[PDB]
DNA sequence: CGTTTTATTTTTTTTTTTAAA
């Protein structure tokens, strides 16, 4: 999606990675991958196929995806400097930055009385000045792995979380879970959710008690670990 | 079953503490307003029926049901998620995620050559389970008002153009109602607060407060005792002994060959004090009670006979409706 | 052949039932009888008669059913050679019954062959669909006559030969015409409500009947199948049967006496002290609700909406009609619904169903699209099986903008007709309904009309002629004489008002009345002017929207309680009394 | 030692969803 020219539509390639290979990749992970284009002998019907039809497809070595630092790491010792380094973008307002470093740090968590307790960090955010949360959405979002971004319309109740679909023409349909239910172990970064909608605040407060994402659409109470 | 171990059986019959040592179990660690424990109390030595057998008439199930009332992040989910994650009936729920036809068993598309099928719902399969509900006034109107019937009727008439029937499904509720409001707006009596009339809003026994003690004093507490539950490294057994299943086999015990009776002791109380009961209905902005919780009062009736000796009525049991209903029903000052 | 085990329990058939079989004559000839006519073959027989006289050697019949149901036949028509002047054109059709033995759950595998009694109800269902089941054909050449048995799933035209060594898949056309086939029907049926569990759904069966059987079935209703489970040599499961056991001979309060037909309202010698003695009315306001408290004037109106109405001899330029629009209202916490429950178990077609589910397709079928049986059956339904019933519902209070394009039929079209993508046809709408709306907070406040005290939709409260709202108050000493009686509600011992009118004998009085047509030249019924007239001086004050569709109340309730008295030539009073209640309707 | 193989499209009713002064 940083190719596709001005009149243009992105396409998918089909990947079948067949033996050891398998269990190599997530979805959405910006992969690149080593293989061959093979064709596809499509054999059956006589008169579907016969034109030399060449469905092609692909085929696999690897699934490559764009302590060590010990002794280097011996070489530093100091807390402050990741506010210096991370997001010199703009001067001053280190407030904001450190309480987001934070949220980058973690570590607090228990289980006690079987039950387990939210250790994740979640700042709101008021103002229009000329911030850039853009920036620092944007800065984030490409150093914190396993990143996301939604605005403030673009996700309904039903898309950021899981969703239904229709159509006679491949079966039944699933949850396919959306941004803030794929953004486990990380972070999920809605812009101007004040504008959204008031019931948009529902589901995505279902998530304020962590891990609990219910669903009785497909016959369940799901819970998708939120 | 086991014959083995009668001995606390009885023991712990005649131990007046059943008010709050097993309550004192449940909550592992949380005192959070133990007259919550107490209304624990509610909630098991199990529960019976005064079914019909001698008419035959009525059905006249004993059912139960209460809610944990919202304006406060309070544990109105943790116990809900301590239930369901020991109780095996185990579903949490909440407005907006879900809709209020899960009974439905779509089909959207089915593997079959669209002999339409509903096969089984979901919300229902809790025979006797439970399912968890959360932030109860946040749906729409049809939602939350399509079931006023099942509570007290367990029926619902499959009415539709595909195939028809009266099923049966009967089980437990509990979640954390809300009003229009985030706080509770002072200076006004409650039934002018959640947006349900004086028939609808105070339709139960009770549908108890949650409140801050408006002081530092209870703050503190649960702070300095479980701050700590990283830094504890350990569990203390007390007196209030922490029983790891001497407790949960007893409760199983708790139905089998003794059946609690009403003879012409405790039912007197009420039937005259229902003077009491209703006669605060002469008021707009106050409340009285009305004739289906007279019913939860005979339903109260069943649990503490068998528990404490006597399998037929005692009468200090409705002083426990008392201990319970004028906790917030006689709070009626205007 | 293993099977002449069952030949010899089809000797043992014959050995009884040719022989003395009960009242010292026979039981299975007038049967034998009757089937002359299209050469019938329908016949039951008892299966306690395989314990009278085979000694239980049931269990060397009741398992290979349909193993030797065959030899059975043969047996059937081996009965009828040996007296009736016959040739072999007999067939089969048997039919057994006189099983003590009675479900879903207990099935298995191994259940085939038995006579297990199953009972369910009617829905979706397909009609009558023949099958050409014996013919002839052979093979290339030339034999051209087989009355064999070319019925089995498994057949097939072409065959490879006869007298000579032929083709093997070349085929004749023959005669399906001078032969003999059958005829059968198919639906789908659900698990009775008498049998209901937990968590688990009346899950759905299908099954075939022969033609005796056939097209003689109805809404809801308490038959006893055959338990013959057979196989779909596709494999899926199904099931077959070929016996049911679902008012000229009497009702309860009797034993036999003389009527316009054999026993059909015979009994009057012990109905009729219970028939004028006016005060009967009283046991009808109070030994049929004993366990129940309210307003007393429910208790004594409802009888005739249980009744029939009019049904009077007029024209064919307009229909006139019996039955009426109903309500009731109240608030809830007022005991406002154990009473239609009740219904289902006090009368028939007591149909109490939630109204807050249906849809507006709940009443007739939708759609097919498939080649289910046709591609169009949409003649399916839910009202019209009222088989002269009535279907009162509750929580018509949320419900759609919809329904109304029913009830608009409800008291002067009657007729079921869809604007879909199948036909148009109607029906008679054989019912009367109720009413089960609810107001916001409750109270109807005495201060704005209580029309605008819920404000519901326009023609609503043309059509419906009474409302009948039991409507609170706060008097506990009422409350009191509640709580008192169900100091016998709980203890065992006549917890209750004593009665004086049995459930049995109420029910069996019921249908005296309904045949007796009035016949009214009452000069009262002149003098209803006068009525009505003094009736609209007393609405001429307290200004709803009055009318003759009210007067057809003013002329049904009175004259439909003289049928109440079971009796023709309508009588003044009922009209003051008819009056009282309902000088109180505008008033209401 | 010879003589033959193989395709379907639009509308319903439910449960989803979505629109204007
Ligand atoms: N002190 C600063 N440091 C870095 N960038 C700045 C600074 N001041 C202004 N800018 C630039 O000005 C732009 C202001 O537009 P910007 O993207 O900030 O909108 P925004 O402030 O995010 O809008 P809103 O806050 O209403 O969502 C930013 O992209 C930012 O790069
Ligand atoms: N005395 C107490 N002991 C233990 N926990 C408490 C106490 N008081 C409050 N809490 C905590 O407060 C939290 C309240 O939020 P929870 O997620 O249950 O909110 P909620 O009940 O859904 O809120 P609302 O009903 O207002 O929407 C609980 O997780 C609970 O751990
Ligand atoms: N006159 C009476 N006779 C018998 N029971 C009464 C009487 N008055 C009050 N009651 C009792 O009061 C209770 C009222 O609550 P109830 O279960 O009737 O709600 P409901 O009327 O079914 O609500 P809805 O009709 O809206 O569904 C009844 O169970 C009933 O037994």
């Amino acid at each position: 999606s940083d190719q596709v020219p001005v009149g243009h539509i992105p396409r998918s390639m089909t990947i079948m990675c067949r033996g050891e290979v398998t269990r190599m990749a997530q979805p959405g992970d910006h992969i690149v991958v080593s293989g061959v284009f093979l064709p596809l002998m499509r054999t059956g019907f006589a008169q579907m196929i016969q034109g030399l039809l060449s469905e092609t497809f692909l085929q696999a070595h690897r699934i490559i995806c764009i302590p060590e630092e010990l002794e280097e790491l011996a070489q530093d010792d100091f807390y402050e400097r990741l506010a210096t380094s991370l997001a010199p973008e703009i001067y001053g307002h280190l407030d904001v930055k450190k309480a987001l470093l934070l949220l980058l740090v973690g570590g607090v968590d228990k289980r006690p009385d079987g039950m387990k307790i939210r250790g994740n960090i979640n700042i709101c955010l008021m103002g229009d000045p000329g911030v850039a949360k853009s920036q620092l959405l944007g800065y984030i979002s490409r150093l914190a792995v396993r990143s996301q971004y939604t605005t403030g319309r673009g996700s309904s109740g039903v898309g950021l979380t899981a969703a239904v679909m229709k159509d006679p023409l491949t079966g039944e349909m699933t949850l396919e879970g959306g941004a803030l239910v794929l953004a486990d172990q990380g972070v999920c970064c809605i812009d101007e959710f004040d504008k959204m909608a008031d019931q948009d605040r529902t589901a995505i407060h279902e998530v304020m008690e962590q891990q609990t994402i219910s669903i009785a659409k497909a016959g369940i109470m799901t819970t998708l670990n939120a | 079953f086991p014959p083995e171990r009668v001995e606390l059986l009885q023991l712990l019959a005649k131990k007046p503490d059943i008010y709050d040592r097993l309550a004192r179990a449940i909550a592992p660690s949380i005192y959070e307003n133990d007259d919550i424990k107490k209304g624990i109390l509610l909630q098991l030595f199990g529960g019976t029926k005064k079914k019909h057998a001698t008419l035959g008439r009525q059905n006249f199930r004993s059912e139960i049901h209460l809610l944990l009332c919202g304006d406060p992040g309070t544990s109105k989910s943790q116990m809900l998620q301590y239930v369901f994650n020991l109780v095996p009936r185990s579903q949490y729920t909440s407005g907006r995620g879900s809709s209020a036809v899960g009974l439905t068993a779509y089909v959207t598309k089915d593997p079959e050559t669209r002999q339409l099928v509903l096969q089984t719902g979901a919300l229902v399969l809790a025979d006797n389970g439970v399912c968890c509900i959360d932030e109860f006034d946040k749906m729409n109107d049809s939602t939350r008002s399509v079931l006023h019937e099942v509570m007290e009727q367990q029926t619902l008439s499959i009415a539709k153009a595909g195939i028809i029937c009266q099923l049966n499904a009967r089980t437990s509720i509990l979640a954390a109602a809300n009003p229009a409001e985030s706080q509770w707006n002072k200076r006004k009596n409650i039934i002018d607060n959640v947006q349900l009339p004086h028939t609808l809003l105070s339709r139960f026994d009770l549908i108890f407060l949650v409140l801050d003690p408006q002081d530092e004093i209870f703050d503190k507490r649960l702070a300095s005792h479980l701050v700590s539950l990283y830094y504890v490294t350990r569990h203390e057994e007390e007196d209030t002994m922490f029983d790891m299943s001497v407790l949960r086999d007893y409760i199983a015990y708790a139905r089998e060959h003794l059946s609690p009776t009403l003879s012409d002791e405790a039912q007197q109380r009420l039937i005259q004090a229902y003077v009491d009961m209703r006669k605060v209905g002469a008021g707009r902005g106050q409340i009285s009670a009305y004739p289906r919780q007279l019913e939860s009062l005979i339903r109260l009736s069943e649990a503490h006979a068998k528990v404490r000796l006597s399998n037929q009525v005692e009468l200090l049991d409705v002083e426990e409706a008392w201990r319970l209903h004028r906790e917030a029903l006689k709070q009626s000052a205007t | 052949v293993k099977d002449e085990v069952g030949i010899r329990a089809q000797k043992l058939f014959q050995d009884f039932l040719e022989e003395f079989k009960e009242d010292g004559e026979i039981k299975y000839t007038r049967p034998a009888a009757s089937l002359e006519s299209p050469d019938r073959c329908t016949l039951e027989v008892s299966f306690e008669d395989v314990e009278k006289y085979d000694q239980n050697l049931a269990t060397a019949i009741i398992e290979e059913y349909y193993h030797i149901y065959p030899f059975l036949c043969q047996s059937v028509s081996n009965y009828v050679k040996d007296r009736i002047g016959l040739k072999t054109q007999k067939d089969c059709y048997v039919a057994f019954t006189e099983v003590p033995t009675r479900k879903v759950r207990d099935l298995t595998t191994s259940k085939i062959g038995t006579l297990i009694r199953i009972s369910g109800q009617v829905v979706r269902t397909h009609p009558v669909h023949p099958e050409l089941v014996s013919g002839v054909f052979m093979c290339l050449d030339c034999q051209t006559e087989i009355r064999n048995v070319e019925q089995q799933f498994k057949f097939t035209n072409p065959t490879i030969c006869r007298n000579p060594v032929c083709s093997n898949r070349k085929r004749f056309m023959l005669d399906v015409e001078k032969s003999l086939f059958l005829d059968f029907q198919k639906i789908r049926i659900q698990e009775t409500q008498a049998e209901l569990p937990r968590g688990c759904i009346p899950r759905a069966v299908e099954i075939i009947l022969r033609s005796e059987l056939v097209e003689t079935v109805q809404a809801g209703d308490r038959y006893d199948f055959t338990g013959t489970l057979i196989v779909v040599p596709d494999y899926r499961m199904a099931f077959l049967a070929c016996s049911v056991q679902a008012t000229d001979l009497p009702m309860s309060e009797v034993t036999a006496e003389d009527m316009k037909k054999q026993m059909t309202d015979a009994e009057w010698h012990k109905i009729y002290e219970m028939s004028k003695d006016r005060n009967l009315y009283q046991n009808l306001i109070s030994s049929l609700f004993p366990s129940i408290y309210g307003n007393d004037e429910v208790k004594r109106g409802i009888l005739l909406q249980q009744f029939g109405g009019v049904a009077k001899t007029t024209t064919e330029k307009t229909s006139l009609r019996g039955d009426i629009n109903v309500c009731i209202v109240g608030d809830p916490s007022t005991a406002k619904s154990q009473f239609l429950k009740q219904v289902s178990d006090f009368s028939p077609r007591a149909i109490y169903t939630s109204g807050k589910a249906s849809s507006a397709a709940g009443l007739t079928a939708a759609v097919v699209r498939d080649e289910e049986s046709f591609d169009f059956v949409i003649e399916a339904g839910a009202l019209m099986l009222a088989d002269n019933g009535i279907c009162c519902i509750d929580e018509f209070d949320k419900m759609d903008q919809r329904d109304q394009v029913a009830i608009h039929e409800a008291m002067e079209q009657q007729t079921i007709s869809i604007a879909r993508a199948g036909v148009r046809a109607t029906l008679n709408a054989r019912t009367s309904i109720l009413a089960a709306a609810n107001p916001i907070n409750g109270r109807y406040d005495r201060s704005k009309s209580l029309q605008q005290n819920i404000q519901l939709s326009a023609p609503i409260m043309s059509r419906f002629d009474l409302f009948f709202i039991l409507v609170d108050e706060c008097n506990e000493v009422v409350d009191y004489a509640i709580a008192r009686k169900i100091v016998d509600l709980h203890s065992n011992i006549e917890e209750s008002v004593e009665r004086a009118y049995t459930r049995e004998e109420v029910l069996r009085y019921v249908t005296f009345a309904r045949q007796f047509k009035p016949v009214i030249s009452q000069e009262a019924g002149h003098m209803l002017v006068e009525n009505y007239g003094h009736l609209r001086q007393r609405d001429t004050g307290t200004s709803w929207r009055i009318t003759v569709r009210q007067l057809e109340s003013m002329i049904r309730l009175s004259e439909a309680m003289a049928k109440l008295e079971c009796s023709n030539r309508v009588l003044e009073r009922h009209v003051k009394e008819a009056f009282r209640l309902l000088n109180k309707s505008i008033i209401r």
